[PDB]
RNA sequence: GUGUC
DNA sequence: GACGAATTTGCGTGTCTCGACACG
DNA sequence: TGACACGCAAATTCGTC
């Protein structure tokens, strides 16, 4: 199916329920996977998604 | 934009109404620039204002080293089968139509040593070689040999109410000519007047568009 | 041999046996020093500013006009404050002249040429400057 | 680095806030019940007997009142909507005129006399649903979320479908299964839609239209529009040496045939013709307001078709030799239909129909009369108007033979599935194509489609691009007059045609102007034309709805202003720069400068697919070089309203996202704030609906987050 | 017709030689390595185009045709013949598509749905004329086919 | 060519008279001598002598590979990428192309 | 297979840009089995394989050459005297081309086609000049039938076969081999295997009506078994021959 | 007519 | 030189143009 | 909106009185 934006809307919505607020995911922009992934090691999980 | 002040040409411009009302031109589409008109001979002109419709009848040479009779002879039994007054064709029809009636922009200018004297048009005119000899000759052969909407004869009614004016020729070289030509270039106010008309282009601008 | 079948696309050469446009400042410029008289068909715009509309009919007689050649520019009409710009257009190559018809009491009447005509000229407002001025 | 403005995200919001989505469904029909509607009444306006001229009857002015409900006796009651949906009534406001009709001798004008009745949109200007408040929607037991634009007829929602067709009067050249052949469709306001077509066979051109037998010369044609002589026949068609060899077969054919003068192609003419007065004036007449139309002949000039038919001919040769065919999958020129010249239409062919037999039903009354005093008011009837009106909305035929025209699968019952179901079917648009195996082209996606046309959404199935949706920032432009736009341009210094002859038309120089298919004349140096005219639009005397452009391969300027085009606004720059800047933004998110006087302030403008042809646009202000004329303000615009529920849509694939955009609608979930009230036929709904963390800026713009269809799991 | 295939042989050369260099760059315990090496749903050219770059969409063999005038989008040059610009894509699914190459990226897609729902007809139709012809062919019991007759 | 009569408007065809051929029409009198040489000159486009079509130089243009063929042994390989939909779901499937002694094609 | 036929022609490269048709429509041909069929295709084998430039001769030798594609220039004369036109045959595009046609093999050529013209009103002046008279007979005026002269002279074919539309070599090698195959695109089998060049035993055709009414119809069972496995191996399917050999 | 395979 | 006979070719018209299920 | 197999029919050539 090669469906990428599965995994980064996992991703997304794991740290924003870890956060607290909602993550944009607009089409060409919204965010990236470089400050999400850093934001998820301040709590103390994994960085990616294991 | 300043590079535009030591380089002013200035050219006066001058209007009159003196051949403004009687004054008619004539377009030729049919004729290359180079060959003229005005040198062949004319036998008649003819005229109705009221429509602005011309009739013009050119006469043309009987028998010259170019002209095969035989063809003549036959389109003259043909026709006579009375339009011509001779034994062959020498005479060309030319017909108009009224073009732009709302005539007001257009206007002919004329440019002499250091003025140009622009007078207003009244109507502009195309004259086109029209052959309907032919179509009465085949008519009156075939009749020989065989024995609220508003429509077209209304107009043609119409056009039939007025009379026909018959006008004389003057062309290359007349006093006559040159005379009009005084009459069209005499400006008579040769003293620079001021105070003719102001509109400043807040005013003009508003006035060719209307709000409305 | 005056009389030659013409050619429709080389009407103007129509040689059979033996186009270059021109800017009007160069065209008038070239007539002046020949010193020349020619007749000139040249069209103007549509109401003209006046005291409803304005054309040369509802006017006056004498000095109205003001033609300015600008250099690297164009040929620009003044009537005092209104600013206009001439330019040729459709350059004619066919025959157009122009005579003078007269009508008498009832059917007598004279009709004379007076001339050709070989140029046609449109002159119109510029709305550049009259919207910079406005909005100014 | 270059200075970027993030900022113009706002202008968005706004600009849907004046019109979009489902606003100009609205804007279609509050047009129509204020312009179109007086417009009809003008055009039938007095009607007599023949029995004896001194009867007859006038129509002054006509308006229609509020949705009102006639019972028992004399009740006149408002009601609102969710009354005539439990009650299965059907929503309607009567049309009361004052007409004058002359009875006996003395004339009798009475004032607010009852024709008939007409459905109202939900959200229109006449409806009570309009300019009221949250706390006041509760009290009428409706959903404030609603978008609205449907019927209710019968208590069913019905919502007529946009319909999409190709452009009328225009000329085509397409290449068919032997060669190429051009095509011209004619078809105005009054009803007259004709179809001529110039084909070429054996070097001989022939003209085929319905009403002759067979093929008439375009020689014999030309001789019978009033050119006579062959020569300046040639100069309009055109001086070249490649031009001549093709035309000179066809001359001499027509030399062969023993037809020269205006008479002899007539009598040619009215004898290949055959119909079921003489044949000269008939091929006269057929020549005058029968091939076309849509050019008008004064007193009987028939110069200007003629010179029409000479490009269309040159136009032909061009084509002839050569791989440049024009092709029916662009979509500058296919045109969309809303519901209002539909119901404009049907409402003309009623009161037509209305007026002509009411003139027979006083007919056969004059001269066998019983009195001397006869009256029209009690020879009248109001159940016609409301039958027909009832039967073409719920029923769904279009028959109008009047129009010569039938068309079914119109109106469609609104979907109340979900609320994405109810908003998606709003921006879905009809092809005129029928489901068929044989396309491919048009249900190719397109390249001249950008911003207009959701790519993403369409059903899959059968109809693979037939169905097609709406975009998110886009405009249909209503229809206007052209009075003030020839004004200005016959003052601009356009010229003419009746002036010039044909060979300057072969001139590379000159250039012709169209405006909706019509020839205006020549003009020269044609970049000023299109500065100025561009200039005098960004000012404001002209609508901003009016578009211009130029082809250089034909050198002719196009200048359209019919309805029925997609507009969408885009940001100006000049030179090197966007003219929108932080202090013209700073001031809109302080609640003044809005969209209107951004307009007005010649900073944004309004571009069509024919005229964004010739400009350049920039996607970023990164991406901004010297040539770009204007800049687009978002590029997540192009996804459409259901493709905007999908996140990260570009890193899906397009089948992924298709699949995704097609089940959007049929997800289940809440429908609305009242749906304990509303009966419906089959209702699904969710317990306990969850909010979508990973949420998108069209989730907002839609407001999504109060009607959820999901679960977070 | 030269210029067009002497540039495409160019830009394959740019995703092959990428997805080649990627194979180095995994780990052994990579989920869509091992099942590419498996082959159970997946292959090379899906890692390549997921993780290096996607490559060139192309449409009905070619490249993507014009649609205003000699130009493809508004947003290019007018007869620009550049690959990024006509039809070539380089960013990947995992870095994100530019709205002109997500462009040319659904516009093939719609190329395999327009395809899928014709074939069913015309194949339909040959598969219900071919079997009106062959069904009572049948063999005999001494090794000969016969029909009704 | 395309010749037309200044006097009527019409064009000419030319037939013979009684001394010499003429140019005649059918709608007004006009004739024109013809003298010494008349004559115009065209040229039709000649034809091309067009190219030698395959070949180890057209294959010059793609792009192979390297990758072992089970036929002969050869590292010899040419690859194509073609788009294709099977009966479940999509995948791109690649053409084997053998550049020796042999050359073959097959699809995997 | 066929339900999972559906792509357009797949060996796409610029080596052979030739149009042919091969997928469900193909397929579809074969089992309608129409006479009038699309994309001709016909192979043929030389004798002399490794000569090339003989294969250019022969190349030249099957193939619709016209004549105003010889023709360099042509003029139609006026003069006090009956006027005629005068065709200027080129050597030297004939001596690269290396045609067999000569100005009498012209003259020859439009002394019997369709054109109503026959060996009174027709000459050859020089080497390689030809001049028609036109006469003055039969439907009208000379005039009008000079119009209708100068229009067919390029319709009218000097050599070759008419409807051989347009051939092209290919070469063929191997480790040290090398062939020149000629691809013939037109119809006329029995035409195009009945000259010098080609060898008229190996050459075979696409059209099953042609191969049967030419070779027969017991030789028209075993082109279509090979036409329906080419059709199927380049798709990647697999079927039996004997499945093939019952239809067939 | 709509929806799925 | 003039009339009956048989050939090749442009043009007229009819038939469909996969399956299944559910709801109003 | 593609497919060509049937008739229906007019231009044209070899032939013999
Ligand atoms: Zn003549
Ligand atoms: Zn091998």
């Amino acid at each position: 199916r090669m469906t990428v934006g599965k995994l980064i809307e996992l991703l997304a919505g794991k740290a924003g329920v870890l956060d607290g607020r909602f993550h944009y995911g607009t089409a060409f922009g919204g965010s990236k996977v470089k400050d999400v992934c850093e934001d998820l090691v301040r709590h103390g999980y994994n960085y990616l998604g294991k | 934009n300043e590079e535009d002040d030591p380089v002013v040409q200035e050219i006066d411009v001058y209007l009159a109404k003196s051949l403004a009302e009687k004054l008619y031109l004539f377009q030729y589409p049919v004729r290359p620039a180079s060959m003229t008109y005005d040198d062949i001979p004319h036998l008649s002109a003819k005229i109705k204002p009221k429509q602005q419709k011309v009739e013009l009848e050119m006469a043309i040479d009987t028998l010259n080293p170019n002209y095969c009779r035989s063809k003549g002879e036959q389109i003259a039994l043909n026709v006579d089968g009375s339009t011509y007054s001779s034994k062959l064709m020498d005479k060309q029809t030319f017909c108009s139509s009224q073009t732009t009636s709302n005539t007001s922009r257009y206007a002919a200018a004329l440019y002499r040593q250091g003025e140009l004297h622009l007078t207003p048009l009244h109507g502009i005119l195309q004259l086109r070689p029209s052959f309907s000899y032919l179509d009465k000759a085949d008519a009156k052969h075939r009749e020989r040999e065989a024995a609220r909407v508003q429509s077209y004869e209304f107009l043609q009614k119409k056009h039939a109410e007025e009379p026909w004016v018959h006008l004389h020729y003057y062309g290359l070289r007349d006093s006559r000519s040159e005379h009009e030509r005084q009459y069209l270039l005499c400006p008579g106010s040769s003293g620079v007047e001021n105070t003719e008309l102001v509109k400043s282009p807040s005013e003009y601008l508003m006035m060719l568009m209307p709000p409305s | 041999r005056r009389p030659a079948p013409p050619l429709t696309p080389g009407r103007l050469p129509s040689i059979r046996s033996r186009p270059k446009d021109v800017s009007v400042a160069e065209l008038l410029r070239e007539l002046s020093l020949t010193k020349e008289e020619e007749l000139l068909f040249l069209q103007l715009p549509d109401t003209l500013p006046g005291q409803n509309a304005c054309t040369l009919a509802d006017l006056t007689e004498g000095q109205v006009g003001k033609l300015l050649i600008r250099k690297s520019g164009r040929v620009q009409l003044l009537l005092g404050k209104v600013t206009l710009d001439v330019t040729m257009g459709t350059a004619c190559s066919f025959l157009q002249e122009l005579v003078s018809v007269g009508l008498g009491d009832s059917r007598t009447g004279e009709m004379t040429v007076l001339g050709h005509v070989k140029h046609k000229l449109v002159c119109s407002p510029d709305f550049e400057s009259l919207l910079d001025h406005k909005h100014r | 680095p270059i200075p970027t403005v993030e900022e113009k995200w706002r202008l968005l919001p706004a600009f849907l806030k004046v019109k979009g989505l489902v606003k100009q469904h609205i804007d279609s029909f509050n047009y129509f019940i204020n312009v179109e509607i007086k417009k009809i009444m003008k055009a039938n306006e007095k009607v007599t007997s023949d029995a004896d001229p001194m009867w007859y009857l006038k129509y002054l002015n006509i308006y229609v009142g509020l949705p009102d409900v006639e019972e028992s006796f004399n009740v006149t009651r408002p009601v609102s909507p969710h009354e005539c949906r439990l009650r299965d009534m059907t929503y309607s406001a009567p049309i009361t005129v004052d007409i004058e009709y002359t009875r006996g001798s003395q004339r009798i004008i009475r004032n607010a006399l009852p024709i008939g009745r007409m459905p109202i949109m939900l959200r229109s200007s006449n409806c009570v649903l309009t300019g009221k408040t949250p706390a006041e929607f509760a009290k009428l037991n409706e959903c404030p979320l609603d978008p609205g634009g449907y019927f209710i007829v019968k208590g069913v929602e019905k919502v007529i479908l946009i319909q999409e067709q190709l452009s009328k009067n225009r000329i085509i050249v397409e290449a068919d299964r032997k060669g190429a052949v051009g095509a011209s469709v004619t078809s105005s306001t009054h009803e007259k839609k004709s179809r001529t077509n110039m084909a070429v066979k054996q070097g001989r051109f022939y003209l085929r239209h319905n009403t002759l037998s067979e093929d008439i010369p375009i020689v014999i044609i030309f001789k019978a529009m009033g050119v006579e002589s062959d020569q300046e026949i040639v100069q309009m068609i055109g001086t070249e040496e490649h031009v001549m060899a093709a035309f000179g077969p066809s001359l001499e054919e027509c030399q062969k045939a023993q037809i020269f003068t205006q008479m002899q192609a007539l009598k040619y003419i009215g004898n290949k013709v055959r119909r079921q007065k003489t044949k000269i004036e008939e091929a006269r007449e057929l020549l005058a307001s029968t091939i076309l139309t849509h050019v008008p002949v004064k007193e009987f000039n028939f110069r200007a078709k003629c010179i029409y038919t000479a490009v269309m001919v040159r136009r032909v040769i061009l084509a002839q030799g050569d791989n440049k065919v024009d092709d029916r999958d662009y979509y500058g020129n296919k045109r969309l239909e809303l519901a209002g010249q539909l119901l404009s239409l049907l409402f003309e062919d009623l009161f037509k129909k209305f007026n002509s037999e009411m003139k027979k039903i006083a007919d056969q009354v004059i001269p066998k009369q019983r009195a001397a005093q006869f009256d029209v008011v009690k020879h009248m009837r109001q159940d016609q108007i409301t039958n027909g009106m009832v039967n073409a909305i719920s029923t769904g035929n279009w028959s109008l033979k009047r129009f010569k025209m039938d068309r079914q699968g119109v109106t469609q019952v609104l979907s109340r599935l979900s609320y994405i179901s109810a908003l998606g079917m709003m921006t879905r648009i009809s092809s005129q194509f029928e489901k068929t195996r044989k396309v491919s082209g048009p249900r190719s996606l397109q390249p001249s489609q950008w911003g207009m046309l959701c790519p993403s959404d369409t059903p899959e199935g059968e109809a693979c691009g037939l169905v097609k949706n709406l975009a998110l920032m886009t405009h249909i432009t209503t229809d206007m007059e052209d009075g003030p736009i020839v004004k200005l341009a016959s003052n601009l210094g356009v010229e003419d045609v009746n002036l010039l002859c044909g060979e300057e038309l072969s001139y590379p120089n000159v250039f012709l102007v169209f405006l909706n298919g019509n020839i205006l004349g020549v003009i020269r140096d044609h970049k000023k034309l299109v500065n100025t005219f561009r200039l005098m639009r960004r000012a404001g005397y002209i609508n901003e709805f009016v578009s211009i452009s130029t082809n250089l391969t034909d050198r002719c300027v196009y200048i359209s202003s019919d309805g029925g085009r997609l507009c969408r606004p885009y940001i100006i720059v000049k030179k090197q720069k966007p003219a929108v800047t932080n202090k013209h933004m700073e001031e809109l998110a302080q609640g003044y400068r809005n969209f209107e006087d951004f307009l007005h302030e010649s900073l944004v403008e309004y571009l069509d697919v024919n005229e964004e042809n010739d400009c350049n646009i920039a996607l970023y202000e990164h991406t901004i070089n010297k040539d770009t004329t204007h800049l687009e303000i978002e590029p997540f615009t192009l996804l459409g309203v259901c493709a905007g529920l999908i996140p990260y849509p570009h890193h899906n694939q397009s089948p992924r996202n298709t699949y995704q955009c097609a089940m959007g609608k049929q997800a289940m979930g809440t429908i609305g704030y009242n749906q304990r009230n509303r009966i419906d036929t089959l209702m699904y709904l969710l317990a306990y609906p969850q909010k979508p963390m990973v949420k998108t800026k069209t989730i907002e713009l839609i407001e999504f987050e109060k009607l959820p269809a999901g679960q977070n799991a | 017709e030269t210029l067009e295939a002497l540039i495409l042989k160019e830009l394959s050369v740019i995703r092959d030689h990428a997805g080649s260099a990627c194979l180095r760059e995994l780990d052994k315990s990579n989920s869509p390595l091992t099942m590419a090496l498996c082959g159970s749903k997946g292959s090379f050219i899906n890692i390549s185009q997921m993780i290096a770059c996607v490559g060139q969409q192309a449409i009905s063999g070619s490249r993507v045709p014009d649609g205003f005038e000699n130009r493809s989008l508004p947003h290019f040059e007018k007869h620009s013949k550049l690959p990024a610009a006509k039809g070539f894509v380089a960013n990947s699914f995992y870095s994100g598509l530019t709205p002109t190459e997500f462009f040319f990226h659904t516009m093939a897609g719609r190329e395999g749905l327009v395809d899928t729902a014709v074939k069913t007809a015309e194949t339909g139709y040959m598969q219900r004329r071919l079997v009106k012809s062959l069904e009572d062919l049948c063999s005999q019991y001494d090794l000969t086919v016969r029909s009704s007759t | 060519m395309l010749l037309f009569c200044p006097g009527c408007g019409n064009g000419l065809i030319v037939e013979e008279g009684q001394r010499c051929h003429r140019f005649s029409c059918n709608t007004c009198p006009y004739v024109h001598n013809i003298t010494r040489k008349v004559t115009n000159r065209k040229y039709p486009k000649l034809k091309e002598v067009d190219d030698v079509l395959g070949g180890a130089a057209a294959w010059e243009n793609v792009d192979s590979t390297a990758e072992s063929c089970p036929k002969c042994e050869h590292p010899r390989a040419y690859f194509m990428q073609l788009q294709t939909r099977s009966a479940d779901e999509p995948m791109t499937t690649f053409y084997k192309c053998c550049n020796a002694q042999c050359g073959h094609r097959w699809r995997d | 297979p066929g339900t999972q036929m559906t792509l357009k022609t797949f060996h796409f490269a610029g080596v052979a840009s030739m149009n042919i048709t091969l997928g469900v429509p193909r397929i579809k041909e074969i089992i309608n089995a129409s006479k009038a069929i699309s994309t001709p295709i016909i192979t043929a084998q030389l004798d002399k394989d490794d000569d090339a430039d003989y294969a250019r001769l022969v190349k030249g030798r099957i193939e619709k050459t016209l004549l105003g594609e010889i023709s360099e220039y042509i003029e139609e004369v006026f003069l006090p005297d009956d006027c005629f036109i005068l065709v200027k045959l080129s050597l030297e595009r004939i001596r690269l081309l290396r045609l067999e046609v000569n100005a009498e093999t012209v003259r020859y050529s439009i002394c019997t086609s369709k054109l109503r013209v026959k060996p009174g009103d027709v000459a050859v002046h020089g080497e390689a000049v030809v001049c028609v008279t036109p006469r003055e007979n039969s439907k009208s005026s000379m005039y009008y039938v000079l119009q209708f002269l100068k229009e067919d002279l390029p319709k009218v074919v000097v050599q070759g076969i008419p409807e051989v539309s347009r051939a092209v070599i290919h070469i063929d090698e191997q480790s040290g081999k090398e062939k020149y195959k000629l691809l013939v695109e037109g119809d006329n089998l029995r035409a195009v295997m009945a000259t010098h060049g080609v060898k008229g035993t190996r050459t075979t055709s696409n059209n099953t009506y042609e191969v049967e009414k030419t070779l027969g119809i017991e030789a028209a069972r075993t082109t279509i078994i090979n036409e329906i496995q080419y059709t199927m191996v380049n798709h990647g399917m697999s079927i039996d021959r004997r499945h093939v050999m019952l239809l067939s």
